[PDB]
């Protein structure tokens, strides 16, 4: 029965502006955020529901409501566009993309 | 309310978490074989008959045997241990030399697995050198590259680090030993045995000591352990973690016979100047190669027990356990000491069938290694001599150590795989019970009592 | 118990019971924290290691009691009344409820405080020990 | 100074063999969980099975346990992958990771340079 | 410092003050003599052969207070007249002027002879606390 499912598939914002992620889940388990641009080495942002990473400004962050979890967003500028995948235990998001207006 | 004054009062009992290094004590006679052991001290002499026990009233207390440093301390024990009675002992080095092999000729036959290896090596006068011959008891001897020649062998201990042999002055031996907390410390302990590793215990009993405890060492399943005493116990650091590991207690033991049936001969070799070396000279009987051999029909019903547990935690799913799962050779191979010896078995038929746990004599073929590094893996090595005569070890299973497979398989099926792990897990499922908390006389609690008054002498108030 | 009787393991089993009988026979610690039970290997350094902190812990121990007057008495009152904030005011009600391990979460935070106003009740028995006209 | 290494890009074609590097550098001992991840652009990302350098251990996670084969060697900090018989699916790229600390392995911090790997048909 | 207050590095000030403020606040120096701050090196037998040398010199002043009759007590007299030639017989109106460090060499030589006073005035008392006369 373990299946993840993230929402919405792509965005186009504009800079400065907030965007809203959201990640489902069907066990009792952690939660953690990556961010990847284009090619490089994806980073890690936020795990274990609402920690945050080092060296991350407190743009990022969300909430573990139990049995869905939400990640927003704000002030998210040009440069920190790009794709964003969900994790738990294996499972990996389709994720989603967010673009530069 | 009421008017009160402070009260120092003190010589109570109240603890707290700590960590700190403990006390040894090995059971009964045992220290006049401590004497000389690796495994056990020089030596844990036992001053009092340990263990003496109350059960506390109405006390209940935390536990955790994941980041219990009982077994984080007596792994640095053991090692420490290994190597400082390692250490005086014979060094191996100038036999590394062109060895030239050949197949081992044996009495009415041949062999299957060895080679008859013959090198030159140093009289007791440096200039000047002999033939000798010596049959090492293992294939594992890396043929040398670099050369058309398919017989110039070399040992493979001087490949990587120089090693040393195990004196037989000293000899393994899983001794019990008794851990006694030091003065000021109590080690609690727990007696609900349906405690799945984490969580509250409400039966919590102290001791001047732990129950006897062995260091036996052994992967993919455990020698020699202690059962729960009702049913088949399931602990893990969290179950749906596909890493981690699940560690599982037999409700009965099944009896394990291993035999080394080929009757070898030890032989002296003089390597050096009152260094002796030891290695099988000469095979004298028939050739069967070693196995081990366990009844099915107490093995089969087992696994099926362990499989409705597992159900239990993973409802309506089907368990398969399946092969081993790779990578080195001693976890791919269930792993144990014996005699001085060490086995290698390759789990023939230890890991296969499908049982839903709703109900709708077994042959091992062991290999023998000489040279092994301690199961850490990555320490000193070292050099076991043959033992002469048959072997034979009567011993218990009580445990299995098991990991997961996952996590796109069809929702519907599981499979497990028994596959060993770090040292401290086979210790940690016997030390289960126990913490180590100091205690601390608690300063200032109030009473209705006054002042002293010049330290004027009173009765009661 | 009652008197002492009991053992080390004979009176410990209090640390769960009310107040009342903890009270007594609150002597067998003091008894059990000075040893206790206790080629060079890992076996030898660990009893000097160990035991010398043994020791320490319980000099301390005895060092702290020495200053407030209470030295060599299991039970001692003292010249400090209790304040409100540090624990129920009236205990004398409450404490038939409650085991000492339950209770030493409730004065954690305020030991250090209260050793503060407990050192100046014993020393300021210094100024009445000396230096005026007491004629005897 | 702790990442990871690795290495390198190459065309490949159906049916053959396969292999990649990963090395630990500025580092002293791999005694904690590394693993494999795959990143397939358009399609959800693929974890493999991992490794634990000091047993050896490994688990083959997905049904690519059919093909996937994993080694390390200690005495040099590295871990090597290798898969057989590569189908035109298998095109992505290849990422040797590590866990954030220890403890909860999951929480991939350390990342390679994503070895890229495409075969054409 | 007045009360007790202070630190070690508190009260360690009076080393120069009057004798008299020396003579309040003289507790912390208790509190500091037992422990302090504190593959085989240099690191590792210091731990021992000083810290055991600290509570063996402690154990010496605790014993040397206990025989005579200053058992548990930072000010203590006893029963013994002050001879006139081991210093100034008049010291009350003199120990204000006069700090611990300076004073010490003016008794340093008749320190050992008072011992030997104070002895009898202990032993006296060992004398007087028992026999048969004193029926209850």
């Amino acid at each position: 029965e373990i299946v993840l499912t993230q929402s919405p598939g792509t965005l186009s914002l504009s800079p400065g502006e907030t965007a809203i992620i959201s990640c489902r889940t069907s066990q009792y388990g952690s939660l953690a955020w990556y961010q990847q641009r284009p090619g490089q080495a994806p980073r890690l942002v936020i795990y274990s529901g609402s920690t945050r990473a080092a060296g991350i400004p407190d743009r990022f962050s969300g909430s573990r409501w139990g049995p869905d979890y939400n990640l927003t967003i704000s002030n998210l500028e040009s440069g920190d566009f790009g794709v964003y995948y969900c994790q738990q235990y294996e499972f990996f998001g389709q994720g989603t993309k967010v673009q530069v207006d | 309310a009421e008017n009160l004054w402070v009260t120092v009062y003190y010589g109570v009992p109240v603890w707290k978490e700590a960590k700190t290094t403990l006390f040894c004590a090995s059971d009964a006679r045992a220290y006049e074989k401590e004497v000389h052991n690796v495994w056990a001290t020089h030596a844990c002499v036992p001053t009092d008959p340990s263990p003496q026990e109350l059960v506390l009233g109405n006390v209940t207390e935390n536990f955790n045997m994941w980041k219990n440093d009982m077994v984080d301390q007596m792994h640095e024990d053991i090692i420490s241990l290994w190597d400082q009675s390692l250490k005086p002992c014979v060094k191996l080095t100038p036999l590394c030399v062109t060895l030239i092999c050949s197949n081992a000729t044996v009495k009415n036959g041949t062999v299957e697995e060895m080679k008859n290896c013959s090198f030159n090596t140093t009289t007791e006068i440096r200039d000047k050198e002999k033939k000798e011959y010596a049959l090492f008891y293992k294939p594992d001897i890396v043929p040398l590259s670099e050369t058309n020649n398919t017989s110039e062998y070399r040992l493979i201990n001087c490949n990587t680090s120089a090693c040393t042999q195990a004196c037989p002055k000293v000899t393994f031996e899983p001794i019990p030993i008794h851990y006694c907390a030091p003065a000021g410390y109590a080690i609690l302990k727990c007696n609900d045995e349906t405690f799945n590793g984490t969580g509250p215990c409400s039966n919590v009993s102290t001791v001047q000591c732990t129950h006897g405890i062995r260091p036996v060492v052994s992967t993919q399943l455990l020698l020699n352990g202690s059962l729960a005493e009702k049913e088949i116990v399931i602990r893990s650091e969290n179950l749906t973690n596909n890493a981690k590991i699940i560690i599982v207690h037999l409700h009965t033991p099944v009896e394990i016979v291993c035999t080394r049936p080929n009757n070898n001969t030890r032989k002296s070799v003089r390597i050096g100047p009152g260094q002796t070396f030891y290695a099988t000279g000469d095979i004298i009987g028939d050739i069967k190669q070693a196995h081990c051999n366990i009844s099915e029909e107490k093995w089969n019903d087992t696994l099926q027990k362990v499989g409705i547990e597992l159900q239990k935690h993973f409802p309506n799913k089907t368990i398969k356990y399946n092969q081993s799962a790779g990578g080195d050779m001693e976890i791919t191979t269930h792993s144990f000491n014996c005699g001085g010896e060490f086995f290698y078995c390759n789990t023939s038929n230890l890991f296969n069938g499908t049982y839903n746990g709703t109900y709708i004599t077994i042959t091992l073929q062991c290999r023998i290694k000489q040279i092994i590094n301690m199961w850490q893996g990555v320490g000193r090595c070292m050099y076991a001599p043959p033992i002469a005569g048959n072997i034979t070890c009567r011993s218990n299973i009580t445990g299995l150590l098991l990991t997961r497979d996952g996590g796109t398989n069809s929702n519907e099926t599981e499979t497990f795989r028994p596959a060993g792990g770090d040292m401290r897990d086979n210790w940690r499922s016997e030390l289960y019970k126990y913490k180590v908390v100091k205690i601390e006389p608690l300063g200032v609690a109030p009473t209705r009592c006054k002042r002293r008054v010049v330290g004027r002498r009173r009765r009661r108030r | 118990a009652v008197g002492i009787g009991a053992v080390f393991l004979g009176f410990l089993g209090a640390a769960g019971s009310t107040m009342g009988a903890a009270s007594m026979t609150l002597t067998v610690q003091a008894r059990n924290l000075l040893s206790g039970i206790v080629k060079l290997t890992v076996w030898g350094i660990k009893q000097l290691q160990a035991r010398v902190l043994a020791v320490e812990r319980y000099l301390r121990d005895q060092q702290l009691l020495g200053i407030w007057g209470c030295s060599g008495k299991l039970i001692c009152c003292t010249n400090v009344p209790w304040n409100s904030s540090w624990s129920n005011r009236n205990l004398s009600e409450i404490w038939d409820n409650m085991t000492w391990l339950q209770w030493d979460k409730e004065i954690s935070n305020y030991t250090q405080i209260i050793y503060g106003l407990l050192e100046e009740s014993q020393n300021q028995q210094e100024k009445n020990e000396q230096d005026l006209l007491a004629l005897d | 100074q702790v990442q990871l290494v690795q290495s390198g890009g190459q065309m490949k074609k159906p049916g053959e063999s396969m292999r990649i590097s990963c090395r630990a550098s500025g580092y002293e001992f791999i005694d904690c969980t590394l693993n494999w991840i795959r990143l397939a652009p358009g399609k959800r990302p693929e974890w493999m099975g991992w490794l634990k350098p000091r047993g050896g251990a490994v688990n083959y996670a997905r049904p690519l346990q059919g093909r996937v084969t994993m080694t390390r060697d200690v005495y040099s900090d590295t871990a090597f992958l290798e898969l057989r018989s590569l189908t035109v699916d298998d095109t992505a790229v290849y990422f040797c990771t590590r866990g954030k600390n220890c403890d909860y392995n999951w929480d991939f911090e350390h990342w390679g340079r994503g070895t890229p790997v495409i075969v054409s048909s």
